[PDB]
């Protein structure tokens, strides 16, 4: 499946994605710190071989994965400034987001 | 005295006198060491198990306490 | 001077126009702001300067309980009339010397 | 104005305000086990949202619940359709007879839909007074 | 759930090996489900929902 | 329809308004997104399962039961008898177990 | 002096006057001081306790909705009565006996 660019992350904190827009992309000028999240870029996640005791834990609780694997990008650790400029280049044919 | 201070509930008393005591809202064990025998008894329902009990924990009747209740 | 803020600005890598340093510049003419603060110990400061001409701390609005030492040191320059700077600049007290970070990091709100 | 269930009767409302008076473990020690699983469970959402005093007010949530349910025979889903159901109730919140457009983009439901829930939830804001 | 066996039986496995009572070994199970969910012994586990 | 409604998640629905009127009643803050967390936990904890919740009042004795024992005065258990509609043999056995209750509390 | 107070009598008088009136009894007033004076003498004296908690009330609560299900309207009678299903699957299957008898003896 095609990757997206979206703000909707699972198992993230909103914390973390409170210098995000609704298209997931830093503003400008945001300080930022090392570890959080530039962009938040999610991938189709594959069939994945459950364990017994995960899935006992996921009938405990209840909660399913869905198709999605976090490979958003992250500020490399111990790096700390603010994000001055952001360019956003897009394919013919596929429809812009409302950043770019 | 270690024992003014704490409610009329240190007793064990029989149910009998716990009814007619409280009938008058008593709280500590002061205020009946204070009243003597004489006005205690127009209560109905008495008379033959206070001074037993409070001669076994060494208290008794009439007697005079200043600055009372301390709060 | 520890926290400033300009209107229309969002870091300080950037430059605005009319203005003829830019805003790294403006916050280090900042730095060297001589104030003095009789009552409390955090006071906001207000700066309004429209025109073409330098800007001085004798443009910043005057308070009863600051006072300005050089009112005037030039703390940045205007080239268009129509240009506008709006700023408003926060002063807290301390001593010794205290980093970007250390602020930062004790301080979670957001 | 103080409008909901316990306004209709104020007894079980001033025996919810009563429990303050009563610490905790001699008052559970009284009830049945069920509400005991309830209260902690209760708490257990409480302390993560860092609302104060656990304990106090878990126990107010389970009382109100036997109040109504008392007497009733209730059952429960699970799954996917909680949220299903919770997105139902702001969507009949949010939804003043005017923002349906607005729902219709905020939610983004058939039309057909959007009427059943609208329905349905009346049904629910009509039974209790 | 297969748990230090090679492989988990189904209902139906289970069934001939205690009793070919279905609803009944899955209420068993429904108990031990909340049984493990109540908050004495769900508080570790709880930790592991992050992953 | 009825039968329809029998798996309805109706049920739901109609608990975060049983929430919303004690928390609205308490007064804290946001009753709605408090309550429905609020539901989401008993979801999960009861998932697809029997359960007997204490039905008719039998919690709201207890609560019942408290209040006429803090107003038990010694010589009013006609009072208390008509403004709760119980009985002499009711006002004693409630009475003698919550004596007892308090003297565990005020002994050690 | 209310556990000595003769004034239960009269209070007997009238609950048992504003039934026969309401059942369209003639002179109830005179037939309920009598009906008064023959709970004197039989009770005169006697240590008699009656039931509360509606007693009578329930077992005839009891008796009408036994005649308003139709075994399939459990939940209607839940609501009409407030009452919940577990205590009435019991009684309707005890009036079920009580009537089946009452239908053959």
């Amino acid at each position: 499946g095609p990757e997206e660019i979206t703000a909707d992350i699972p198992n993230v904190g909103e914390a973390a994605l409170s210098k995000l827009d609704e298209s997931g992309i830093v503003y400008i000028g945001a300080e930022v710190t090392g570890g959080d999240i530039l962009v938040g870029k999610v991938t189709p996640k594959g069939e994945t071989q459950l364990t017994p005791e995960e899935k006992l834990l996921r009938a405990i609780f209840g909660e399913k994965a869905s198709d999605v694997k976090d490979s958003s990008l992250r500020v490399p650790n111990g790096v700390s400034g603010t994000v001055i400029d952001v360019q956003v280049f897009t394919r013919d044919g596929v429809e812009k987001d409302k950043r770019a | 005295d270690p024992i003014l201070l704490r409610p009329v509930d240190d007793l064990e008393l029989t149910v009998r006198s716990a009814n007619c005591l409280k009938a008058e809202a008593i709280h500590y064990i002061g205020d009946l060491v204070q009243r003597t025998e004489v006005e205690l008894l127009k209560t109905p329902n008495s008379l033959t198990e206070i001074k037993d009990v409070l001669a076994s924990r060494g208290l008794s009747l009439g007697m005079r306490l200043e600055n009372w209740p301390p709060a | 001077v520890t926290e400033v803020e300009i209107d229309g600005v969002l870091h300080e890598y950037s430059t605005k126009e009319g203005v003829q340093e830019d805003i790294l510049e403006i916050l280090l003419n900042l730095k060297g702001l001589a104030v003095r603060v009789q009552g409390k110990d955090e006071v906001i400061l207000t700066l309004n300067k429209s025109g073409i001409g330098p800007v001085t701390a004798a443009d910043i609005t005057h308070d009863g309980d600051v006072e300005i030492v050089k009112p005037q040191h030039v703390i940045c320059h205007l080239t268009d009339e129509n240009a506008s700077i709006s700023m408003r600049i926060k002063v807290q007290r301390g001593r010794g010397y205290v980093p970007a970070s250390t602020r930062i990091h004790s301080e979670e709100d957001e | 104005m103080q409008h909901d269930l316990f306004e209709h009767d104020p007894a079980i409302r001033q025996l919810i305000g009563h429990i303050d008076n009563i610490p905790a473990p001699e008052l559970e020690s009284r009830w049945p086990r069920s509400v005991v699983d309830l209260i902690d469970v209760l708490e257990n959402e409480l302390k993560r949202q860092n609302v104060s005093n656990p304990r106090e007010l878990a126990r107010k949530q389970a009382v109100a619940l036997s109040c109504f349910l008392g007497g009733r025979q209730f059952y429960i889903p699970c799954g996917d359709t909680i949220l299903t159901a919770l997105r139902d109730d702001l969507l009949y919140c949010q939804f003043n007879g005017r923002n349906m457009e607005e729902l219709r983009r905020q939610y983004r439901l058939s039309q057909p839909q959007i009427y059943q829930i609208i329905a349905r939830q009346r049904k629910l804001h009509t039974r209790r007074h | 759930f297969g748990i230090d066996m090679n492989t988990d039986y189904t209902l139906e496995e289970v069934g001939k090996q205690f009793d070919v009572t279905r609803e009944r070994i899955r209420q068993i199970e429904a108990k031990a489900l909340r049984k493990l969910r109540h908050p004495s012994r769900s508080e570790v586990l709880r930790s592991f929902l992050d992953d």
